[PDB]
């Protein structure tokens, strides 16, 4: 790849065979950064991993409430206790034959339009002592988030083969801008005071809000069809005894989805302007002196 | 620079375009400049105009992405005639250093005027000095394009006779010199000099004699 | 309020440092923006440069390694010096008031804005020739009337332009038509005023022509008179 830049994500053109196995044509496309790395000339990320596949451009990645169901002769047990901490004897059980509707989320840090909680938040964990074990922490109120990539981006059929056409990105249309989230201070601010309150119940001393130690250091998940990757660093920075918090996204276009073996996809460029809002109705912490 | 040329009404509602469009968000600057004189502030922010501008000036705003910028001028008078320059300044493009192209507003239909002529003998102190000068002067006339004919007695000269472009006046009609030099011989040995100034479709005619 | 005028050499050999100066009326010098704009025959308006309240440069990349735009606070004035000049710098100079808008359209925290520049004040223009030819003082004739009548001055052969011409210093201000110069052949210009009077002022009102050519350090008067 032939890579320019813009002003972030560079501006490729390379020679590619064409629907006539013998002919030659160079193409321009748009990759992020993170897309691409240098060999001046580049490349894909992942073509000394993987093989990759372009992800069907009218499958959605849309969340939708799964329902899972036991067989016939089978049972799942339900604990409508609104207090139930994940393990011990919950005192009110009740059949059913299928969960509810449980959307498949895939997320980071912050868990996104999930199940809220009744009463007061909940914090669980296996042996919260030990400190290599998550906390899985539920709230009962959610806090809104706003997330978007303002760049108007426009899509490119680049037919590279019979049949087999590769979307591509090219040019954007008016201002150049930058992919973030909001969410509100105010609301942040007493969530993480009411997970700050049963951080106490569980612990004596003071708490602590840090960044992590680009998958997992950010809230990685999927606003309209492109995964970002938000740095959460004005979301944790707090010592416990109007105004948008927003966060700057980076935007990737291949994933690796979950294991390593060598399979990745690659998200075909959405037209137009980004904008989704989630519920973060979660988190999931995990602890490390006086402090 | 080049010009782009337009042409307008006396009355009329003037659309000057500009020659180079956004790509962003536009902060657009129209400057009105008369060739050879200071040039006017129009616009300075998108639609925005300074203190002693008339209404009739209007710019474009860019509420919606994609609105080109256009100057609109309602009622044109003739003193509209004057340069106009789109100083582009965008999110996508860098520094505007250079101002517009350039769009030269020519009103039609004006009244049309006849010249003045005045053409006087040469000076004492220069005859005196070993040098004749006839001065055609013409003034007040409209459209601005005159020719002129010098004639010695009744034969035309053709030499040593230079003449001025017809430049603009306050009251916007034109006006333009036409110095025809003699030897202080050459002036005393003719009976008449005449200045023929033909004025679009008529000539007028403005003669001295050495007395 | 605010108004400007330049002054400069008018000629200036070339390869050679075009000096300029302009001096800000009713207004701080320290606390705007100023650009220098020249404008060519033929050419189009071309914006040379400008200074902040900062005293901070910026120049066209155009001008190559040549400009550098200079201010001294101490009056209202500052001053512009070009060099290495060449024929095509021939231009009339202007000194305008540059002011400063922020024009944001996503947001100012992530630097999602852009500075543009207007002037919305200028100063009224020096004329500046660029040529080997020497300066040239003019030589005014007298030029006698014929209800209404008309008489003026004939200001020959000077260089280079221009001259400024006032009749009585400046009382008669009616009916005066400056017109313009005439560059004949030989490389010097050539002047005509004229004032149309009513015939009775004739004899006797006293007319006077004032010529004034600023190269030559030249200022001369003549009487007219049939
Ligand atoms: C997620 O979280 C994010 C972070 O919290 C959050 O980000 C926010 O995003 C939004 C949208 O993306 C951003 O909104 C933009 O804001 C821009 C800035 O607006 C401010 O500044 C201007 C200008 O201020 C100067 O002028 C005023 C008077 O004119 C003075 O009083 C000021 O003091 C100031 O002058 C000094 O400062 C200058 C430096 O800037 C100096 O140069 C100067 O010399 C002086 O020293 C103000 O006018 C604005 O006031 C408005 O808001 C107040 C509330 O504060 C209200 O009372 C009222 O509604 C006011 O109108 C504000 O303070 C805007 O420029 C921008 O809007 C323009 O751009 C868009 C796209 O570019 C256009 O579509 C839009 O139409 C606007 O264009 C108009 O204006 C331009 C420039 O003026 C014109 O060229 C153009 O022609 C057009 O004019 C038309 O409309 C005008 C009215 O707007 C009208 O006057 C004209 O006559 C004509 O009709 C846009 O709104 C916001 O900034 C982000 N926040 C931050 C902190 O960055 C995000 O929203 C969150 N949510 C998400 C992502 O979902
Ligand atoms: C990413 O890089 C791409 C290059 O690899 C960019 O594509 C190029 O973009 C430039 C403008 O930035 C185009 O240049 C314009 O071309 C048009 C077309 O006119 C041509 O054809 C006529 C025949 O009618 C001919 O007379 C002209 O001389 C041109 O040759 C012109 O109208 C413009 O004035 C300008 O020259 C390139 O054509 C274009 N190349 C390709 C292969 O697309 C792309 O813009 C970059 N995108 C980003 C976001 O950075
Ligand atoms: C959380 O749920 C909301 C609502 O279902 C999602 O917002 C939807 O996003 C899709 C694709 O971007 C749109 O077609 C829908 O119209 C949106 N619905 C509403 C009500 O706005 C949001 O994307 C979800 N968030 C995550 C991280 O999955
Ligand atoms: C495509 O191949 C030709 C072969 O001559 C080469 O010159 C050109 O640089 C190639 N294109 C790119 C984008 O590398
Ligand atoms: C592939 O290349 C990248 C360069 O960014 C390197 O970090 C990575 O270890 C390489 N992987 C393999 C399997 O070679
Ligand atoms: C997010 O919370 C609001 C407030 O209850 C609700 O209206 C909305 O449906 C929720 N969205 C999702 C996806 O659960
Ligand atoms: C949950 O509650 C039971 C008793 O009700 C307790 O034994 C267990 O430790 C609790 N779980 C956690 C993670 O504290
Ligand atoms: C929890 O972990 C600590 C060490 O991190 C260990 O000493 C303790 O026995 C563990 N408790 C349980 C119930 O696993
Ligand atoms: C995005 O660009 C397209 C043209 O490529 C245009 O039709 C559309 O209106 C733009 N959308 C926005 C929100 O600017
Ligand atoms: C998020 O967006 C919704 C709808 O646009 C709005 O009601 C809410 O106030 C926003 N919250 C934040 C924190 O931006
Ligand atoms: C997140 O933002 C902070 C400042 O807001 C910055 O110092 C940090 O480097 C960012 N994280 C990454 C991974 O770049
Ligand atoms: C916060 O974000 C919402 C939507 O994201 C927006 O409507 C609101 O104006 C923002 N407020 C501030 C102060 O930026």
């Amino acid at each position: 790849l032939n890579c320019n830049n813009v002003n972030e994500m560079k501006n490729c053109s390379f020679n590619v065979t064409t629907s006539i196995r013998d002919k030659i044509k160079k193409e321009y496309a748009l990759f992020y950064k993170l897309d691409v790395v240098p060999l001046t000339n580049y490349r894909l990320i992942n073509c000394n991993t993987s093989v990759i596949t372009q992800a069907c451009p009218k499958v959605s990645f849309e969340p939708i409430p799964i329902h899972y169901c036991a067989p016939a002769g089978f049972a799942i047990l339900k604990c409508n206790s609104k207090t139930f901490n994940g393990s011990g004897p919950c005192t009110n059980v009740s059949t059913v034959q299928c969960t509810h509707g449980i959307r498949p989320v895939v997320s980071t840090q912050l868990l996104l339009n999930g199940s809220l909680a009744e009463e007061e938040i909940v914090i669980r964990s296996e042996n919260i002592t030990d400190n290599a074990k998550t906390i899985i922490v539920q709230l009962n109120e959610a806090v809104e988030i706003n997330c978007t990539r303002p760049n108007n981006n426009t899509r490119k059929s680049i037919h590279i083969g019979p049949g087999r056409a590769f979307y591509a990105t090219g040019d954007i249309i008016g201002n150049i801008r930058q992919a973030h989230c909001n969410i509100s201070k105010a609301r942040w601010n007493e969530t993480l005071g009411q997970i700050v309150a049963k951080l106490e119940e569980q612990f004596p001393k003071t708490i602590i809000f840090n960044h992590s130690s680009p998958e997992i250091v950010t809230h990685s998940f999927n606003c309209g069809g492109e995964f970002f990757y938000c740095n959460t660093t004005p979301l944790f920075n707090s010592t416990w005894n109007e105004q948008n918090i927003t966060l700057q996204c980076r935007i990737k276009q291949i994933i690796n989805m979950w294991q390593g073996v060598g399979k990745a996809m690659y998200a075909p460029p959405i037209r137009g302007q980004i904008r989704c809002s989630s519920n973060i109705t979660g988190l999931l912490l995990t602890r490390d002196n006086g402090t | 620079s080049y010009v782009r040329p337009l042409s307008v009404a006396l009355g009329e509602t003037a659309s000057i375009s500009c020659g180079r469009q956004a790509l962003g968000s536009r902060a657009v600057q129209w400057y009105q400049h008369r060739p050879g004189q200071a040039p006017i502030l129009l616009i300075y922010n998108n639609q925005d105009r300074p203190s002693g501008i008339p209404e009739r000036f209007s710019g474009t705003p860019d509420i919606n992405f994609g609105t080109r910028a256009t100057l609109t001028i309602s009622g044109v008078e003739a003193g509209d005639e004057a340069d106009y320059y789109c100083h582009m300044w965008d999110s996508r493009s860098g520094f505007s250093w250079s101002f517009g192209g350039a769009t030269r507003l020519t009103v039609l239909g004006q009244p049309k005027a006849a010249p003045s002529v005045t053409l006087f003998p040469p000076s004492s102190e220069e005859l005196q000095a070993n040098k004749a000068t006839l001065v055609c002067l013409i003034s007040d006339f409209y459209p601005g394009a005159v020719t002129v004919a010098w004639k010695a007695d009744s034969s035309p000269v053709k030499a040593g006779v230079e003449t001025t472009t017809p430049s603009k006046q306050s009251n916007n009609k034109y006006a333009a010199s036409s110095y025809l030099s003699l030897t202080p011989m050459q002036w005393k040995m003719h009976k008449s000099y005449s200045c023929q100034v033909t004025h679009e479709g008529s000539t007028v005619e403005k003669t001295v004699a050495p007395t | 309020q605010v108004q400007l005028q330049e002054s400069g050499p008018g000629l200036v050999k070339p390869s050679e440092t075009l000096s300029l100066t302009c001096t800000v009326s009713g207004g701080s010098i320290s606390n705007y923006y100023w650009s220098w704009i020249r404008q060519s025959p033929g050419k189009g308006l071309e914006w040379i440069g400008y200074i902040s309240d900062s005293e901070s440069t910026n120049y066209n990349p155009s001008l190559k390694s040549r400009v550098i735009i200079s201010v001294d606070t101490s009056k209202n004035q500052l001053s512009l010096k070009l060099n290495s000049v060449t024929a095509a710098d021939s231009a009339i100079y202007y000194c305008a008031r540059a002011q400063q808008g922020k024009r944001i359209y996503g947001m100012v925290s992530f630097g999602e804005f852009f500075y543009y520049y207007y002037m919305d004040v200028w100063g009224k223009g020096t004329t500046v020739t660029v040529s080997s030819a020497s300066t040239k003082g003019p030589s005014v004739f007298p030029l006698a009337p014929s209800g209404t009548a008309a008489l003026g001055c004939l200001v020959k052969d000077y260089f280079p332009e221009p001259v400024t011409v006032s009749w009585n210093s400046g009382a008669l201000t009616s009916g005066v038509h400056t017109f313009p110069a005439v560059l004949q052949s030989s490389g010097l210009y050539s002047l005509s005023s004229v004032v149309t009077v009513p015939s009775s002022s004739l004899g006797t009102q006293t007319y006077i022509c004032n010529v004034n050519h600023k190269p030559s350090n030249t200022k001369v008067d003549k009487k007219v008179e049939p």
